[PDB]
Protein backbone atom coordinates (compact mmCIF):
# COMPACT_ATOMS: atom_id res chain seq x y z
CA UNK A 1 0.00 0.00 0.00
CA UNK A 2 2.77 2.49 0.94
CA UNK A 3 4.55 1.29 -2.08
CA UNK A 4 1.93 1.98 -4.31
CA UNK A 5 0.67 5.19 -3.32
CA UNK A 6 4.26 6.99 -3.42
CA UNK A 7 3.93 5.40 -6.71
CA UNK A 8 1.40 7.53 -7.66
CA UNK A 9 3.65 10.24 -6.94
CA UNK A 10 6.82 9.65 -9.14
CA UNK A 11 5.41 7.34 -11.77
CA UNK A 12 6.57 4.29 -14.13
CA UNK A 13 6.38 3.85 -17.64
CA UNK A 14 8.17 2.39 -20.75
CA UNK A 15 8.63 3.91 -24.52
CA UNK A 16 10.94 4.13 -27.57
CA UNK A 17 12.84 6.60 -25.84
CA UNK A 18 13.52 3.72 -23.18
CA UNK A 19 14.24 0.99 -25.86
CA UNK A 20 16.36 3.18 -28.70
CA UNK A 21 20.40 4.09 -27.92
CA UNK A 22 23.15 6.58 -29.11
CA UNK A 23 24.80 6.68 -32.38
CA UNK A 24 28.14 5.74 -30.85
CA UNK A 25 26.61 2.72 -29.55
CA UNK A 26 25.48 1.91 -32.70
CA UNK A 27 28.75 2.74 -34.59
CA UNK A 28 29.98 0.03 -32.15
CA UNK A 29 27.65 -2.87 -32.70
CA UNK A 30 27.85 -2.61 -36.44
CA UNK A 31 31.55 -2.72 -36.47
CA UNK A 32 31.41 -5.55 -34.24
CA UNK A 33 28.81 -7.31 -36.65
CA UNK A 34 30.72 -6.51 -39.56
CA UNK A 35 34.22 -8.01 -37.43
CA UNK A 36 32.38 -11.10 -36.82
CA UNK A 37 31.03 -12.13 -40.20
CA UNK A 38 34.88 -11.24 -41.74
CA UNK A 39 36.20 -13.92 -39.24
CA UNK A 40 33.04 -16.54 -40.21
CA UNK A 41 34.28 -15.85 -43.45
CA UNK A 42 37.61 -16.45 -43.26
CA UNK A 43 37.04 -19.34 -41.18
CA UNK A 44 35.04 -20.76 -44.13
CA UNK A 45 37.98 -19.79 -46.42
CA UNK A 46 40.36 -21.69 -44.55
CA UNK A 47 38.07 -24.78 -44.56
CA UNK A 48 37.58 -24.75 -48.32
CA UNK B 1 36.06 -58.08 -59.48
CA UNK B 2 33.09 -57.62 -62.02
CA UNK B 3 30.45 -60.13 -62.86
CA UNK B 4 31.05 -62.05 -66.17
CA UNK B 5 27.95 -64.06 -68.07
CA UNK B 6 27.91 -67.10 -70.09
CA UNK B 7 27.65 -67.24 -73.41
CA UNK B 8 24.66 -70.07 -73.45
CA UNK B 9 22.25 -69.27 -70.89
CA UNK B 10 23.22 -65.56 -69.82
CA UNK B 11 23.65 -66.74 -66.13
CA UNK B 12 26.40 -65.07 -63.55
CA UNK B 13 29.53 -67.33 -63.85
CA UNK B 14 30.58 -68.44 -60.50
CA UNK B 15 34.30 -69.78 -60.22
CA UNK B 16 34.97 -73.27 -60.11
CA UNK B 17 38.24 -74.80 -58.84
CA UNK B 18 40.11 -77.25 -61.59
CA UNK B 19 41.51 -79.65 -58.95
CA UNK B 20 44.26 -81.05 -61.98
CA UNK B 21 45.68 -78.01 -63.67
CA UNK B 22 45.87 -75.91 -60.72
CA UNK B 23 43.87 -72.98 -62.22
CA UNK B 24 40.81 -70.92 -62.08
CA UNK B 25 38.02 -71.99 -64.20
CA UNK B 26 34.39 -69.89 -64.41
CA UNK B 27 31.61 -71.83 -65.05
CA UNK B 28 27.56 -71.39 -64.86
CA UNK B 29 25.20 -73.48 -63.17
CA UNK B 30 22.71 -73.84 -66.19
CA UNK B 31 25.06 -75.07 -68.40
CA UNK B 32 28.41 -76.62 -68.87
CA UNK B 33 30.51 -73.24 -70.27
CA UNK B 34 33.87 -72.90 -68.88
CA UNK B 35 36.43 -70.17 -69.14
CA UNK B 36 39.43 -68.76 -68.00
CA UNK B 37 39.79 -65.48 -66.44
CA UNK B 38 42.48 -62.79 -66.31
CA UNK B 39 41.63 -61.23 -62.89
CA UNK B 40 43.00 -64.05 -61.17
CA UNK B 41 41.32 -62.42 -58.14
CA UNK B 42 37.61 -63.53 -56.85
CA UNK B 43 37.00 -60.52 -54.76
CA UNK B 44 38.08 -57.31 -53.22
CA UNK B 45 36.78 -55.57 -50.49
CA UNK B 46 38.36 -51.66 -49.85
CA UNK B 47 36.46 -50.14 -46.37
CA UNK B 48 38.24 -46.61 -47.00
CA UNK B 49 36.43 -46.69 -50.06
CA UNK B 50 37.54 -42.45 -50.23
CA UNK B 51 36.31 -42.43 -53.71
CA UNK B 52 37.17 -39.00 -55.32
CA UNK B 53 34.01 -37.72 -57.10
CA UNK B 54 35.94 -36.36 -60.32
CA UNK B 55 34.67 -39.86 -62.01
CA UNK B 56 30.87 -39.04 -60.56
CA UNK B 57 30.72 -35.62 -61.29
CA UNK B 58 28.55 -34.87 -64.18
CA UNK B 59 29.75 -31.98 -66.72
CA UNK B 60 26.37 -30.82 -67.08
CA UNK B 61 25.77 -29.45 -63.70
CA UNK B 62 27.19 -26.47 -65.56
CA UNK B 63 24.07 -25.37 -66.40
CA UNK B 64 22.46 -25.14 -63.09
CA UNK B 65 21.57 -21.27 -61.84
CA UNK B 66 21.48 -22.29 -58.21
CA UNK B 67 25.30 -23.19 -58.20
CA UNK B 68 28.38 -20.30 -57.00
CA UNK B 69 30.59 -19.07 -59.56
CA UNK B 70 34.13 -17.60 -59.35
CA UNK B 71 36.58 -16.04 -61.75
CA UNK B 72 39.51 -16.56 -59.78
CA UNK B 73 39.92 -19.94 -60.71
CA UNK B 74 40.43 -20.60 -64.76
CA UNK B 75 40.02 -23.95 -66.14
CA UNK B 76 43.31 -25.93 -66.89
CA UNK B 77 42.42 -27.01 -70.41
CA UNK B 78 40.42 -24.20 -72.23
CA UNK B 79 42.09 -21.19 -69.87
CA UNK B 80 38.43 -20.12 -69.76
CA UNK B 81 37.72 -18.27 -66.72
CA UNK B 82 34.47 -18.55 -65.10
CA UNK B 83 33.81 -22.09 -63.02
CA UNK B 84 30.99 -23.34 -61.27
CA UNK B 85 32.24 -24.56 -57.71
CA UNK B 86 30.45 -27.01 -55.38
CA UNK B 87 31.08 -29.48 -51.98
CA UNK B 88 31.64 -33.24 -51.76
CA UNK B 89 27.63 -33.87 -52.46
CA UNK B 90 28.24 -36.94 -50.99
CA UNK B 91 26.33 -38.85 -48.14
CA UNK B 92 28.37 -41.45 -46.24
CA UNK B 93 31.45 -39.37 -46.06
CA UNK B 94 32.92 -38.76 -42.57
CA UNK B 95 33.88 -35.46 -42.99
CA UNK B 96 34.78 -33.31 -45.81
CA UNK B 97 34.53 -29.48 -46.64
CA UNK B 98 36.74 -29.62 -49.75
CA UNK B 99 35.74 -27.86 -53.18
CA UNK B 100 35.16 -29.16 -56.67
CA UNK B 101 35.26 -27.41 -60.12
CA UNK B 102 33.18 -27.37 -63.21
CA UNK B 103 34.21 -25.45 -66.00
CA UNK B 104 31.21 -23.39 -67.58
CA UNK B 105 32.32 -23.19 -71.06
CA UNK B 106 30.11 -25.70 -73.51
CA UNK B 107 31.55 -29.02 -74.45
CA UNK B 108 35.01 -28.37 -72.02
CA UNK B 109 33.25 -30.05 -68.86
CA UNK B 110 37.06 -30.03 -67.21
CA UNK B 111 36.24 -31.55 -63.85
CA UNK B 112 39.35 -30.70 -61.15
CA UNK B 113 39.72 -30.18 -57.93
CA UNK B 114 42.41 -27.61 -56.23
ZN1 LIG C 1 25.77 -71.17 -69.17
ZN1 LIG D 1 37.41 -25.32 -69.47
Amino acid sequence: TVINNWLLIEGHTIGIGDSIADSKTYQDIQNTIKKAKQDVIEVIEKAH
Amino acid sequence: VGIRFCQECNNMLYPKEDKENRILLYACRNCDYQQEADNSCIYVNKITHEVDELTQIIADVSQDPTLPRTEDHPCQKCGHKEAVFFQSHSARAEDAMRLYYVCTAPHCGHRWTE
